[PDB]
RNA sequence: GCGGCCCCCUGGACGAAGACUGACGCUCAGGUGCGAAAGCGUGGGGAGCAAACAGGAUUAGAUACCCUGGUAGUCCACGCCGUAAACGAUGUCGACUUGGAGGUUGUGCCCUUGAGGCGUGGCUUCCGGAGCUAACGCGUUAAGUCGACCGCCUGGGGAGUAC
RNA sequence: CGUAAAGCGCACGCAGGCGGUUUGUUAAGUCAGAUGUGAAAUCCCCGGGCUCAACCUGGGAACUGCAUCUGAUACUGGCAA
């Protein structure tokens, strides 16, 4: 049927929030709107920088943006120039001063967003959907995912009738709340429409929780 | 072992005439009161030869699997097998213990994981009810695989009680070339057994006689 | 090191409430090229998985054949179901003369010079079984001398 | 194919112990004979049953179906016919090969014999191993292992039809 | 040749096919050897000549047969017991 968002159901249990700040009702909406604009701009500007996660915090009258990426050197540029320009424009978008930090994701093949981006890019760049998804699971299991599942959906290969197909290796318990299931999604805009790709990666359970 | 020793224990009795396998004709002395009497003249020398071969196997670091799942003799088989640093199966033989050794290995890995976890800790990271549930699972697995939990690889020989009762294990052994020594009563089929010991297979006293002889010879081979 | 050859791939189907479920079967043969040959047969939803199951099965269930310098010891008949196979030793230079199913088995087995022919049903799955059985029952002069309680030349010479 | 009881004539089978003949045996093209039922010819007989038939409820039609009668026939004597899922869908005969539970019919020995326990034959039913088979299955009454002779088979339809 | 096409409905039985075991004899079948013959060309083997090949050609093998003679006597047949 219809399943709950894994990250959504697990938020506060074994998953952290992407945005972490306090604000009264007078400015909560404004903060959300600024967050949306900043994330949109950064995602588009760094589309080719393998950005995995944009954590926005709002210390006092400032905004700290942490970009989890698998390619820190591209984002940074020679001696910080690119970070500087990104910060200078994020400060414009937010209004308050801004600071940018870069966190490398050591093993991108275990990152759901990066896996989805790779598969989407391949599909747009004209590759066999079965080959692409099988290659990403194999790589994920090789790098050590306790489990992985990929679901491609919609007019695969230009077929007139859209179909859904999914591969799954290992174990991906989605009803276990203490399980660590990094889930993300991507859409491939191809000449015959939108192809949706969902990726779940199970990377062990958390007992102590630690939120 | 002595001919008198076996006769005293009653090795010579067998099943009824109506329930017999014709292939066991050479080892049957005759019939009295519609009950078959096994030939102990066949039993004693064959048992000695089985002891000698088992001595060689045990003397070359051989792994011996004692198998008998009769409710009468399971406890005796467990104790006798443990007395000689060997391995046993005392409850219902799982089909595929040898041919599906990969899945049995998965079960052994599960057992080791569970006890390592239950002694390192993490049960304090689990609800007391989850702790009890995992303990119950560990107990069941220990009952199922306690005798072979540390066998490590494929056994080097099988000793079997009531070949008919354990024919599945004999079939896997035949497929895998593992030599089978088996106590084969008049009603059983001796074709699948490399070393058939023709004698009673029910009486606990006779079972203990066979097992004690086997364990003594195994310890002789082990001591070196 | 062992050489493996896929003889035939076939698609089967099973009918269930919703409709037809398609699967595949794979027949493969592995050999050491020096008288040891095994055959395997696997099933799976997809062809590569079926072939891999077949390879794994084929590595076990293998037997030894007492070859003689790349040719057979003596003419042999094999029989399984409706597949009756006939093989005979051949002189050097002949090569492998056989139908495809027998050709693959003999090539991976290492019989360099053999004349073969299949009679009756040429169903590959049973032709392979009958060829394997025929090659298995084929004995050697040393084994027949051992059986008969004499020496080699006492049979040969 | 054979079904109350009795009598007259007659065929076949099986067992026990012996005596006798001394290869006199097996198979069989053509040929001869027997061959359910329906059917035909002659003449009887004809209770019940019953093709055909007739009637009784009966729509552009009664043919159906159900009831009421009911002839041939079914029975007998003599001829003819000569076909059937005439099936165990398994040609005849001989030899070898692990068992079990029954049935039926002889016959020997032994317990104290009646009951009962040990054998030894014939025919026969059901399970089942090896083996064989495409499988199903067959399995000492083989469809196993062989031998002798005979009868057939060669895509389906046309067709067991035409001449 | 149980069910895929294929065991006559069944029995007797002439011609025909086959036939238990021992001894002798026979040399019919059978085997061995030899002789004659199996035309030449063709096929095959070793060579030779056209610049090679096709082609021509030397010698041989073969032509599995038939007939006769002398031998062998296990098996089948005849005869005798
Ligand atoms: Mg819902
Ligand atoms: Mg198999
Ligand atoms: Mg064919
Ligand atoms: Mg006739
Ligand atoms: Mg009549
Ligand atoms: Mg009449
Ligand atoms: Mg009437
Ligand atoms: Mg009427
Ligand atoms: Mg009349
Ligand atoms: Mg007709
Ligand atoms: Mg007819
Ligand atoms: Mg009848
Ligand atoms: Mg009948
Ligand atoms: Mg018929
Ligand atoms: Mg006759
Ligand atoms: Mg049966
Ligand atoms: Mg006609
Ligand atoms: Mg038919
Ligand atoms: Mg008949
Ligand atoms: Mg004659
Ligand atoms: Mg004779
Ligand atoms: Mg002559
Ligand atoms: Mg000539
Ligand atoms: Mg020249
Ligand atoms: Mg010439
Ligand atoms: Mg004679």
């Amino acid at each position: 049927g219809q399943k709950v968002h894994p990250n959504g159901i697990r938020l506060g249990i074994v998953k952290p929030w992407n945005s972490t700040w306090f604000a009264n009702t007078k400015e909560f909406a404004d903060n959300l709107d600024s967050d949306f604009k900043v994330r949109q701009y950064l995602t588009k500007e760094l589309a080719k920088a393998s950005v995995s996660r944009i954590v926005i915090e709002r210390p006092a009258k400032s905004i700290r943006v942490t970009i989890h990426t698998a390619r820190p050197g591209i984002v940074i540029g020679k001696k910080g120039e690119d970070v500087e320009k990104l910060r200078k424009v994020v400060a414009d978008i937010a209004g308050v001063p801004a600071q940018i930090n870069i966190a490398e994701v050591r093993k991108p093949e275990l990152d759901a967003k990066l896996v989805a981006d790779s598969i989407t890019s391949q599909l747009e760049r004209r590759v066999m959907f079965r080959r692409a998804m099988k290659r990403t699971v194999q790589n994920a299991m090789r790098l050590g995912a306790k489990g992985i599942k990929v679901e491609v959906s919609g007019r695969l290969g230009g077929a007139e009738i859209a179909r859904t197909e999914w591969y799954r290796e290992g174990r991906v318990p989605l009803h276990t709340l203490r399980a660590d299931i990094d889930y993300n999604t991507s859409e491939a805009h191809t000449t015959y429409g939108v192809i949706g790709v969902k990726v779940w990666i199970f990377k062990g359970e958390i007992l102590g929780g630690m939120a | 072992v002595s001919m008198r020793d076996m006769l005293k224990a009653g090795v010579h009795f067998g099943h009824q005439t109506r329930y017999w396998n014709p292939k066991m004709k050479p080892f049957i002395f005759g019939a009295r009161n519609k009950v078959h009497i096994i030939n102990l003249e066949k039993t004693v020398p064959m048992f000695n030869e089985a002891l000698a071969e088992l001595n060689k196997i045990a003397s070359r670091k051989g792994k011996i699997l004692f198998v008998g799942t009769k409710r009468a003799a399971s406890e005796a088989v467990k104790d006798a097998a443990l007395s000689c640093d060997q391995f046993f199966v005392n409850h219902r033989w799982l089909g595929g213990m040898l041919t599906n050794w990969k899945t049995v290995r998965q079960s052994i890995k599960r057992l080791k994981d569970l006890e390592t976890q239950s002694q390192d800790g993490t049960f304090d990271k689990l609800t007391k009810k989850e702790a009890l549930m995992r303990t119950r699972e560990l107990e069941k697995l220990e009952n199922s695989l306690g005798g072979i939990k540390d066998m490590g690889g494929l056994p080097d020989a099988l000793f079997v009680i009531d070949a008919d009762h354990e024919h599945i294990a004999i079939k896997e052994a035949n497929n895998l070339g593992i030599p089978v020594f088996a106590i084969v009563d008049t009603n059983s089929d001796p074709d699948g057994v490399d070393f058939v010991i023709p004698g009673n297979d029910d009486a606990i006293r006779a079972v203990t006689l066979y097992l004690g002889a086997v364990a003594a010879t195994v310890r002789e081979g082990r001591s070196q | 090191e062992l050489q493996e050859k896929l003889i035939a791939v076939n698609r089967v189907s099973k009918t269930v409430k919703g409709g037809r479920i398609f699967s595949f079967t794979a027949l493969t043969v592995v050999g050491d090229g020096n008288g040891r040959v095994g055959f395997g047969y696997g099933k799976a939803r997809e062809v590569p998985a079926a072939i891999q199951k077949a390879m794994e099965k084929a590595r076990r269930n293998m037997i030894n054949v007492a070859l003689n310098n790349g040719t057979l010891q003596h003419p042999v008949k094999g029989v399984h179901t409706g597949s009756r196979v006939f093989m005979q030793p051949a002189s050097e230079g002949t090569g492998i003369i056989a139908g495809g199913a027998m050709r693959a088995v003999l090539e991976v087995a290492g019989v360099h010079n053999v004349l073969a022919k299949a009679y009756g049903s040429t169903n590959p799955i049973n032709v392979v079984r009958a060829t394997i059985d025929g090659l298995e029952n084929m004995n050697s002069p040393e084994m027949v001398a051992a059986k008969r309680g004499k020496s080699v030349e006492e049979i040969l010479g």
